[PDB]
């Protein structure tokens, strides 16, 4: 039951805060900027905290591959078919903040190879690995929709705030099925 | 001999050429040389008149106009391009036009125009200044015209 | 001419042939008016279709008598004399003559020549005249303006002694003249592009300045 | 209130002990979390301004590193579009580090980044350890705006800040232009 | 050297006399070589061309005219060529044909042709519900439920779609049918990505038809 | 399968296709009007097309690498393999070849066997020695490989339209700038 999403372009700075809640509206718009930038900074600073046991010897390039959850999305745009993809894929942020679990919610993180970050706040609290496997697939559907409807846009400067209706209605359709 | 031309919607030529038969290779003697553009411009009016009518094929018009022994034939493509030509005697005859040779001649010349129209640098107003096009048209004339 | 669009159709060869027959018939009748008026059109519009033989023939036959009989009181193109450059010569050392000088914040970096003459230093006026036609004409004399007249003019006796300036068939031939000065200006920059010329013993007609392509190349003194 | 059209990241980079914490404390939208400088490396200030009808949001990140912050302090300039080099006219040591600071800034941050240079605490006229003339000459050699500030000498930093943003806008503003229906019954002509 | 050379006039060519040049375009046929590619490339070219016109223009009218002119250079080349393919009934292509598609010389025939063949070529599916408004005097219109080219363009306003408007404008203009074609947006049917290209013909054609 | 059958499957059934005569006619219209706008200054035409391609690529790198999500390339070999066999394969039906690896392994050449952009083209006679027609390809290549933090230079040395039989794209890696996000 994902309740909110938000995406950070390449160097901090919120660019999307469409909240998927019935009626909460507790948090001001301004403070989400500090939220997103603080998440970016914590992502950066957790990188230099790998314990020295695994710093010099990882030997774990078999778990980075992520399995294929069949129909996480629904039931298209540039993509076509029953689903955006069929094969499994690989993790890109292998030494960064992936999850922040909490009594009332859970924040999943999905980092694009170029540098984009996608953040999914979900009220639902899944052995803390199956949750990541659902979340990474779903956030990559969101990333595919982003590349479809924000990159192929004339009136959109690079790494700037997102202001569109196709994108927000499409991701709303994506999430209202995922519950 | 023969004198063939390709003309656009603004009533300017994008191509003109003249074919002999090697018996009298000077072509039309001296006066019809001056008179070819004006007789063809005259025939253009009848070609335009038949351009918009009902009545089967209607791209090939055949013998449309007459003059002092000159048979004037015309073919209309889709952009208003008019392929018009005049056939003259061999200095004495009652010259007649073939019904299929000139048909296929216009078919392939329209093929050439269609494929040389596509390139982005060619405008409708500018002429077809292409040695390859000229060579292809004249080797077609050798094969079909006579 | 009204049936065609001499002044919907762009058959230039056909238009040229009609204009040729028009001038020929106009000379066949004793009418020196439309012969001139159509020869001007023919050798201002369709100048890049007539070969050298026909251009020379037409100029010697139908335009030259139009010059002699005061039928045309102007020139054909306005595109003559592309370049109008001017300079001053330092005959002596540079020190001989010099130009007078005429006597808690915030900084931000994120944010043509004016010709000068003292009063009488010998100047140099070089103008490049372009002939587009296939025949060669001659310039009779040159004059400047009315607004900047009697200020920095070229010397009439100098041009007269220099004589008629022939210009070749297709050339961009240059003409260099001296230039006298007889008045100050204080502080009022004045433009120089009016530039009256006579061509083939015609009245002195104004000609503006046109660069390679339309942009008016103005310099000021 | 997502009415701002653009969001510009600017770093209030400067030497330790310069009084930059008091510098940005004047011009503020001070609310929410504070004292985050030691939490990771940064504290945040924001403002919305009107620039010929295009609302612009600013993000002042005040990076600081004492002895341990080596990699992330540089990584915070991943896409910084403005810089606000803070120095103090009280000691030559603070001004001596400006060359290194600019070198790191140009090496890491966005290519052709707008940089201003602010001298905090100019009220103190007893220990002027660097002249404004030399400071201006240094400012000339890099195409970078200069100013000096004080509590009593107010509005200088504010006008310099606004002029910095409107200077950046001219660089990273792609020109945007503000880009009888048939009503009645219908008849189908499809074959 | 042996070109047309329109200044000098028609050169004299002897029929009996023949050495062809490798043009590389006249030799290459144009039958129907299918080389279909991804929609992503078309969309990216579309948005970048819109952005470049967006910089170059100064007002909505300038953007209007510039994009219409850009699309006008595709209809000119489509009108001849698409009809020429349709003339083929199932090396020089002309030795596989006996007769052509006639001329679609009527208003209904040309508009039906754009409904059927042109759109099926462009977007791989026939357009829906061609209509004429029998209210003012004449207002033809072709409606699309989901325009492929401008699908990614957001905003309730419709001005970046005039590429197709220019395509139809050229297609009708070169066929002897001047027009004032213009697009409009109207949700009717639950789609809301529904766009009507209104074709408004000229008085010359209005007198010609009757 | 390393890349061949992978990219073949991706293009087979994951992509919404469209006719490419529309694509080439559109690009032809753009490059035709560019000449008229710039008054036949074909060097500036090439520069403008280079900017066009760079602006394409800066966005295009988010479509590819989301439609496939390949692992991060290491050094100049797997990157060339994907760039030849999958990157061009997804967006067009062309599989250009790789040739003349340099001695130091710092440069390579794409042979474009087919160029659907330049389908029906003859440059004017006065521009068959300056105008690189498909400069947008070099622009998008440079933009994409710069945005993957694999900064390099890309240019033409021969094209089918101008003379030589083979059509080339030389790609030389300048330096792998080590500012690729925190950990990727
Ligand atoms: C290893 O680091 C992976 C690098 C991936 C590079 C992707 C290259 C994309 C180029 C495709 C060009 C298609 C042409 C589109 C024209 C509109």
């Amino acid at each position: 039951a994902i309740e909110t999403i938000l995406v950070i372009n390449k160097s901090g700075g919120l660019i999307y805060q469409r909240n998927f809640t019935n009626d909460e509206q507790k948090l001001n718009s301004n403070e989400y900027l500090i939220l997103a930038s603080t998440l970016h900074g914590v992502f950066a600073i957790a990188s230099q905290l790998t314990p020295k046991a695994l710093q010099l010897t990882q030997q774990t390039n078999i778990e980075n591959t992520i399995p294929y959850i069949p129909y996480v999305g629904m039931s298209l745009g540039s993509f076509k078919g029953d689903d955006f993809f069929k094969e499994p894929f690989t993790n890109w942020n292998k030494s960064g903040l992936r999850q922040l679990c909490t009594d009332q919610f859970t924040m999943f993180i999905y980092q694009t190879l170029t540098g984009l970050k996608f953040v999914a706040i979900s009220s639902s609290v899944s052995t803390s690995n199956l949750a990541i496997q659902i979340a990474d697939n779903f956030l990559r559907k969101v990333y595919c929709l982003y590349s479809d409807y924000v990159m192929k846009d004339p009136s959109y400067s690079m790494e700037m705030p997102i202001r569109s209706n196709l994108f927000d209605e499409k991701v709303k359709k994506m999430v209202e099925n995922l519950q | 001999p023969q004198y063939f031309a390709i003309i656009g919607k603004k009533d300017n030529p994008v191509y003109e050429i003249e074919f002999t038969n090697a018996e009298n290779p000077q072509g039309f003697p001296q006066d019809l040389k001056e008179l070819n553009p004006f007789i063809l411009h005259a025939s253009l009016d009848i070609v335009e008149d038949l351009q918009w009518q009902i009545n089967t094929d209607n791209c090939y018009l055949g013998k449309v106009d007459h003059f002092y022994g000159l048979a004037i034939t015309a073919y209309i493509s889709y952009s208003g391009m008019k392929f018009v030509m005049i056939h003259g005697n061999s200095a004495n005859s009652s010259v007649v036009i073939d019904d299929n040779n000139m048909r296929s001649f216009y078919q392939e010349v329209h093929e050439l125009y269609v494929k040389t129209l596509m390139n982005p640098f060619y405008k409708i107003t500018d002429p077809i200044r292409s040695p390859a096009f000229d060579s292809r048209v004249r080797t077609l004339a050798r094969k079909h015209l006579s | 001419i009204e049936l065609l669009n001499i002044n919907q159709s762009t058959w230039l060869i056909l238009q040229k042939k009609i204009l040729q027959l028009c001038i020929k018939v106009s000379r066949k009748i004793n009418d020196f008016e439309y012969v001139a008026k159509f020869s001007s059109i023919l050798i201002t519009k369709y100048t890049h279709l007539l070969n050298q033989s026909e251009q020379d023939a037409l100029f010697k036959e139908y335009i030259q008598p139009s010059i002699t009989n005061e039928s045309i009181t102007s020139y054909w193109d306005p595109f003559i004399l592309r370049e109008v450059v001017i300079n001053r010569i330092l005959d002596s050392d540079p020190t001989s003559n010099e130009i007078p000088l005429e006597s808690q914040e915030v900084f931000n970096p994120f944010k043509v020549p004016i010709l000068v003459f003292l009063v009488g230093d010998k100047a140099e006026f070089t103008c490049r005249v372009q002939n587009p036609f296939k025949f060669d004409f001659t310039i009779n004399d040159i004059q400047l303006d009315e607004e900047i007249s009697e200020f920095c003019e070229i010397d009439r006796k100098a041009v007269s002694y220099s004589g008629p300036y022939n210009v070749k068939a297709e050339s961009i031939r240059s003409i260099t003249l001296p230039l006298i000065i007889k008045k100050p200006t204080y502080k009022k920059i004045y433009e120089i592009s009016c530039l009256k010329i006579s061509i083939l013993k015609l009245p002195l007609q104004k000609f503006d300045i046109i660069n390679d392509s339309c942009i008016y190349g103005k310099l000021k003194i | 209130g997502y009415d701002y059209d653009y969001l510009f990241k600017i770093v209030l980079i400067g030497d330790s002990g310069v009084g930059k914490s008091n510098l940005l404390s004047r011009f503020t939208t001070d609310e929410f979390n504070i004292e985050s400088k030691s939490t990771i490396g940064v504290e945040f200030a924001t403002r919305t301004i009107e620039v010929e009808n295009k609302k612009i949001k600013a993000q002042i990140w005040d990076t600081a590193g004492q002895e341990r912050y080596r990699a992330i302090t540089s990584a915070y300039y991943r896409g910084a579009v403005g810089a606000l080099i803070v120095y103090d006219i009280s000691k030559s040591s603070s001004y001596e580090n400006c060359n290194h600071w600019l070198t790191e800034l140009r090496e890491n941050a966005d290519d052709n980044v707008a940089v201003g240079l602010i001298g905090n605490k100019s009220d103190l006229a007893h220990l002027r350890a660097v002249p404004t003339d030399e400071a201006k000459n240094f400012a000339m050699e890099n195409q970078m705006l200069f100013t000096e500030t004080s509590a009593l000498n107010s509005d200088n930093v504010d006008k310099a800040f606004r002029e910095l943003i409107v200077a950046i806008f001219q660089m990273v503003s792609k020109h945007q232009v503000d880009l009888g229906a048939p009503k009645g019954p219908t008849i189908s002509l499809t074959p | 050297s042996d070109g047309y050379e329109y200044t000098v006039g028609p050169k004299q060519a002897i029929t009996s006399e023949t050495t062809y040049i490798p043009s590389r375009i006249y030799s290459e046929s144009l039958l129907f070589k299918r080389q279909e590619a991804s929609l992503s490339a078309m969309a990216f070219l579309f948005q970048e061309m819109i952005s470049q016109l967006h910089r170059t223009c100064k007002t909505a009218g300038d953007f209007e005219t510039k994009l219409s002119d850009y699309g006008h250079n595709i209809g000119i080349r489509l009108l001849e060529l698409l009809n020429f393919r349709a003339s083929v009934s199932p090396e020089s292509l002309s030795n596989y044909i006996t007769k052509m598609r006639r001329r679609d010389l009527k208003i209904l025939d040309i508009l039906q042709f754009i409904h059927g063949t042109l759109w099926s070529y462009l977007f791989n599916h026939v357009s829906d519900d061609l209509v004429k408004s029998s209210e003012r005097d004449n207002e033809y219109m072709i409606v699309d439920n989901f325009p492929t080219l401008t699908q990614f363009i957001p905003g309730e306003n419709v001005s970046c779609e005039y590429f197709v408007c220019g395509i139809i404008k050229g297609f009708l203009f070169n066929a002897g049918f001047p027009c004032g074609v213009t697009a409009h947006r109207m949700p009717q049917g639950g789609h809301s990505q529904r766009t009507v290209y209104l074709i408004q013909f000229d008085r010359q054609v209005l007198d010609r038809e009757g | 399968r390393s890349l061949k059958a992978m990219g073949e499957e991706i293009w087979k059934n994951k992509t919404e296709k469209i006719n490419t005569e529309l694509f080439t006619l559109t690009y032809g219209s753009i490059v035709a009007q560019l000449c008229q706008d710039y008054e036949r200054d074909f060097n500036k035409v090439n520069d403008h097309l280079y900017s066009m391609g760079y602006n394409i690529g800066c966005r295009l790198i988010e479509d590819f690498l989301a439609r496939t999500a390949l692992p991060r390339c290491e050094n100049l070999v797997k990157t060339s393999e994907v760039l030849s066999k999958c990157a061009f394969k997804i967006f067009l039906n062309i599989t250009p070849n790789i040739t003349n690896w340099s001695h130091n392994k710092d440069t390579f050449s794409l042979i474009l066997d087919e160029n659907p952009l330049a389908d029906f083209v003859e440059l004017p006679m006065d521009a068959m020695k300056s105008l690189w027609y498909s400069n947008i390809l070099c622009g998008v290549l440079k933009g994409s490989l710069e945005m993957v933090q694999l900064d390099c230079d890309v240019w033409f040395v021969s094209d089918i339209l101008r003379g030589d039989s083979q059509t080339e794209i030389k790609v030389k890696l300048n330096r792998i700038l080590k500012d690729e996000i925190p950990i990727g």
